[PDB]
């Protein structure tokens, strides 16, 4: 659906 | 094209491209270029 | 990650969505087939 | 949604 | 040319 | 013969500019030609 | 730093 | 305490870890809303 969270991201 | 400044092109672990914007911590699917 | 499998193409839509065409299925798919593979 | 089908593709 | 995407019409 | 009806899954529509297709819900795709004029 | 889950993830 | 302002959620994170959910302005953070109020 959405991609993923930035705290996710890094 | 160039990202604009604070764009970076990641790929998800299915594969799929998206962008993420290290000012607003925004991700996002749509290239910001073509926004 | 390497070339793309034969067949495949990489685009980018209207939004500027990365996907990803396979010319011999006539498949399209958001999945990059190198991360499958 | 889902990517654009092959026949909008080409 | 061909119809709308079953996706675009869903 | 009469014409009878869809097989099961499809469904008939018209695109923005008026023009007919057909629809499979089970396959998920569209097509211009009635599945019935194809032995459908 | 941690953060919680962002909202996309949330709904 | 009382109950969460008007808009807000309390959600439990999958390590455990408690945070607070603004539906209005769609973020989330770690500080109850009730502490400010």
């Amino acid at each position: 659906e959405a991609p993923p969270c930035y705290m996710d991201v890094i | 094209g160039p990202l604009p400044p604070g764009w970076e092109k990641r790929t998800d672990s299915n594969g799929r491209v998206y962008f993420v914007n290290h000012n607003t911590r925004i991700t996002q699917w749509e290239d910001p270029r073509s926004q």
